[PDB]
RNA sequence: GGGAUGGCUUGUGGCGGCCAAGCGUUCAUAGCGACGUCGCUUUGAUCCUUCGAUGUCGGCUCUUCCUAUCAUACCGAAGCAGAAUUCGGUAAGCGUUGGAUUGUUCACCCACUAAUAGGGAACGUGAGCUGGGUUUAGACCGUCGUGAGACAGGUUA
RNA sequence: GUCCUAAGGGGGGCUCAUGGAGAACAGAAAUCUCCAGUAGAACAAAAGGGUAAAAGUCCCCUUGAUUUUGAUUUUCAGUGU
RNA sequence: AGACCCUGUUGAGCUUGACUCUAGUUUGACAUUGUGAAAAGA
RNA sequence: AUGGCCAGAAAGUGGUGUUGACGCAAUGUGAUUUCUGCCCAGUGCUCUGAAUGUCAAAGUGAAGAAAUUCAACCAAGCGCGGGUAAACGGCGGGAGUAACUAUGACUCUCUGUAGCCAAAUGGAUUA
């Protein structure tokens, strides 16, 4: 067991479910469906924005 | 692994609860004999799919030390080894060496009779297909040693070498070749490798007449030097895996020919004889 | 969506209990919770089993379960 | 709080979520037409079948 | 009625016979009745009592029989159903070995649902009497079933003649020290 | 210490497809589309499928208003022979009742009758009399809690 | 501090490092041609035998960024489709 | 200026392996505490 | 009884106590009749049974010029190891074995129109 895996075994921390942990997520601002994270992922946001 | 190719390839190499089939390591010595080379040839021809073939000299003596042997099993995952070796006192010898966990299970010497040895290439019949597994049969009572030795090790290394892809289900058209070991109990006993092809006839009932015809090779082997388990070893590498698709029973659960999980219940005997009844009035004399 | 539902003989109530306004499917071999650990409320009057499915290609409205 | 309802899109949506073979429909009808009653047996988990395809047609006056 | 919705509409919910008041019949009557019963449903004979109950031991080995089978729920809920008068109630206290359902002689007692712990594992649900609406069923067999509270009936001297129907006259006899008559009029 | 949706509503379902007078367009022939229509939702049967109170209603006693008319008056139509009716129109002048059932959404049954119509003036918070939602302090029973106690609840004053 | 229809997968074609001999500027070192080249390059690992009509390198297609079902395995589930 | 609902740097009663303490109880040591023996160690 | 249960700030203090188990004190239940679902052993209750495992103050030893530091030793309790009011609690049974003791683990399979038996009665449907 992990560090992480004891933790969550002692706090009753739940696995995630595969729907929840995808990479995608809807921004309304656009209107678009975007990735969290990796190529243009949502934490790179602004980053190759004009201004 | 950062290359995913290479991560296929560790995973392939990963222990499993079902295992793939062996893999076997054809390697001589530095001193190796046109005979030995002869005999891991045809060998190596039978396990043609399952096999990996050296082609340099290897100065390693398996009975001394086998550090090379362990090196080259994790090298190449071949858990099966065919070791050739000749000698003054050992003429022609084939080492058969089986591993666990990229460490020496086991190990045993054939000593090959030159004389008698003839190979596959000296009998002109139809051939075994690349691939195919023959069927097989052990004969002699030399195979049912109470206390386990060297041709009880022989049968099993035999049975891994000649075991195949296992598979729950086989064409009846091939069964077309068996081959047959050979050794009785007793001035040392022989032990004799022949492979047939095998030709059915009618027989004026439903089960056909077998024939047989000589393949090859045909080889006389006399069992030599044995190195035996670690009994912790040997129990570690004889525990079984159960699959996920084999159930465990649960007590009173069991499936249906549907597909319905059902239960048993269990009522018990009625003993309404401690029962008494109400002593009414109107019952009352 | 949820409505509360309230529970107690004071005149303040308590208030942990949600009901399900919209239908809903429940699925089968559906056993009902324990009326003290049965948070999400979804009735019995609102419960489907079955819907008008059309078949855009084939032009077929077929009810199915 | 209004949320966002959004369905994304998927190729998911337009494949087929069960399927089943004509053998095992074969096995699935002889096992209906054997099966009989156990008082002493539960049922505990229903499989989930197409049984209109498996179920016996009725009767040809009733029909 | 409620063995066709059972059947038809939840078919996973267990259902078990018990026959109660057994002590008003003879034991191989009862007997027969349970070889009767158990070609359709698994049958428990129970005297209810929390003083002198019969069958007590065997409900309870079946309720934790049938807990073992749902063990991966939390618990399991086991209702309580029939006509009024039939014992649900009193076999919810003798099963409990104490007195926590309300219990009358007087039918309709039972007025809501009512929860009971009998173990971690095993909830016992207490329900009104049910009356399943028959056009066939007459306000005598009604009245002779024990639906009614007499009471509340007009005239009730036309149920007599069922009474003196249903039950042997030697056993009336015995019961009042009473002979002789020749009609339920004259009886009583 | 503060505090206590509304010119709303009414009689005719939703989803999917088709047609469509027309609107547009006629360097694009798309896009809206009333009226309709088509598909999903027992040979007069069965009676062995009643599907969850957070939201509360009551009764007297008495007056008035609306009409969205149950009866009475008049009228139009119908195989309306007669009799008894059915559908519709004008009409609120005049009436529209005892009674049973609290194991209970008190709503339905029975009868008399010409008929036993529906609403408002409270319920878009709310001092006439008095029962249910209903609930200060006494008390048991059930569920939960180690407990003080709380409640899925049920009962009594 | 920049750039990318992402990586991956399948198929197909091709052969690398280097040396010799040649070609205006071009001269040890720019590009082109032939010959010779067991990999002495590249890519993975840490061979004591990794890979050459490929595991290298360029094209074509997918790029949908973590599918569906399971009475089965292990763990969990007061929100047990 | 009731009752109800809402708010508090809220007050107070009550409960419990909530925190910090504590009566009582229990255990050890020093003092009160003296006079002779026998044995084992310095 | 050099005791239990209480009280007092303390006392050469008081009570129970002019008391002594057919008594005193603390609990729970609540006449009679009925009545103790079956079996344990997880929490708890109690065993001076071996340990120093945890181990305060005092005391003992080592170093240092000393302040001081470092070491063993170390009561009760806890812990470890035993028997239960088996109270709470858990608990579908019955056979087996290869384990051999706890926990086992791995197979099998379970469905009298008013009687009989009990010291008249078979009851709580209690006057
Ligand atoms: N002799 C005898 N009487 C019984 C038995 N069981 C129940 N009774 C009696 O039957 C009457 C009915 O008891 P209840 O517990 O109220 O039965 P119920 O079906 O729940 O009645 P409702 O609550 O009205 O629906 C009670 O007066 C009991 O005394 C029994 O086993 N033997
Ligand atoms: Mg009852
Ligand atoms: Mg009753």
């Amino acid at each position: 067991e992990t560090k992480w895996q004891a933790f969550a075994r002692r706090r009753g921390i739940k696995p995630k479910t595969r729907e929840q942990r995808r990479n995608l997520q809807y921004n309304p601002t656009t209107g678009q469906w975007e990735r969290k994270w990796g190529y243009k992922g949502a934490n790179k946001r602004g980053e190759t924005d004009p201004i | 692994p950062r290359n995913a190719r290479s991560k296929r390839a560790l995973e392939k190499r990963a222990p499993k609860i079902v295992e793939n089939p062996k893999t076997c390591l054809f390697l001589r010595g530095t001193t190796c004999s046109q005979i030995t080379q002869d005999a891991m040839n045809d060998l190596y021809a039978m396990r043609q799919v399952h096999a990996k073939r050296f082609h340099k000299k290897n100065a390693i003596h398996p009975f001394e030390d086998a550090t090379s042997l362990c090196f080259f099993s994790e090298k190449n995952d071949c858990s099966l080894m065919v070791f050739g070796s000749s000698n003054k006192k050992r003429p022609h010898t084939l080492t058969f060496v089986r591993m666990f966990d990229y460490k020496v299970l086991d190990m045993l010497e054939f000593y090959l009779d030159p004389d008698t040895y003839r190979s596959i290439s000296q009998f002109k019949t139809s051939k075994i297909p690349i691939g195919m597994r023959p069927m097989m049969v052990f004969a002699g009572t030399a195979f049912e040693s109470p206390v386990p030795n060297a041709f009880t090790m022989a049968k099993s290394m035999l049975i891994d070498f000649f075991r195949g892809e296992p598979s729950d289900k086989i064409d009846v058209e091939g069964l077309r070749f068996v081959v047959v070991v050979t050794a009785d109990e007793p001035q040392k006993p022989i032990l004799r490798l022949r492979v047939y092809g095998i030709r059915t006839k009618r027989s004026g009932t439903r089960l056909p007449r077998v024939e047989v015809e000589e393949h090859g090779p045909r080889m006389d082997f006399r069992l030599g030097r044995m190195r035996e388990p670690d009994p912790a070893m040997l129990k570690e590498a004889m525990k079984k895996a159960k699959t996920p698709q084999e159930e465990r029973t649960k007590k009173n659960i069991s499936m249906d020919l549907l597909g319905d999980k059902i239960g048993r219940i269990h009522m018990g005997k009625t003993d309404l004889s401690k029962l008494q009844t109400r002593k009414m009035k109107g019952l009352k004399r | 969506m949820f409505k509360v539902v309230k529970t107690g003989k004071k005149t303040h109530k308590k208030g942990w209990k949600r009901i399900v306004t919209k239908p809903t499917f429940v699925g089968p071999d559906f056993t009902r919770r324990p009326v003290k650990y049965e948070r999400f409320i979804r009735p019995m009057g609102l419960r489907y089993k079955k819907a008008n499915v059309t078949h855009p290609t084939l032009n077929v409205t077929v009810q199915l379960p | 709080e209004v949320p966002k309802a959004v369905i994304e899109p998927n190729r998911k949506w337009f494949t087929n979520t069960r399927v089943i073979s004509q053998d095992t429909l074969q096995s699935f009808r002889e096992a209906m037409a054997e099966k009989q009653k156990d008082p002493y047996t539960v049922l505990l988990k229903s499989n989930k079948l197409p049984m209109s395809l498996i179920r016996d047609g009725p009767k040809l006056e009733d029909g | 009625h409620v063995e066709k919705y059972l059947a038809a509409e939840a078919p996973h919910k267990h259902l078990v016979f018990v026959l109660n008041k057994i002590d008003l019949v003879p034991s191989s009557q009862a007997a027969a009745w349970i070889r009767i019963l158990q070609k359709d449903h698994p049958t428990c004979a129970m005297r209810a009592s929390i003083t002198n109950p019969f069958g007590r031991g065997s409900l309870i080995d079946l309720l934790r029989q049938f807990s073992v089978l749902h063990k991966d729920r939390k618990q399991i809920s086991v209702g309580l159903i029939g006509y009024p008068n039939v014992g649900k109630s009193s076999i919810i206290n003798a099963l409990r070995g104490k007195a926590v359902a309300k219990v009358a002689p007087i039918p309709g007692e039972t007025k809501v649902w009512q929860y009971v712990t009998l173990m971690k594992r095993i909830y016992l649900i207490d329900c009104p009497g049910i009356v399943p609406p028959n056009q066939h069923d007459t306000p005598e067999d009604l009245l002779l079933r024990g639906v009614v509270r007499v009471e509340n009936v007009e005239h009730p001297e036309q149920y007599i003649p069922a009474v003196l129907r249903k039950v042997k006259q030697h056993h009336m006899e015995r019961t009042y020290e009473l002979r002789g008559w020749k009609d339920h009029i004259e009886f009583l």
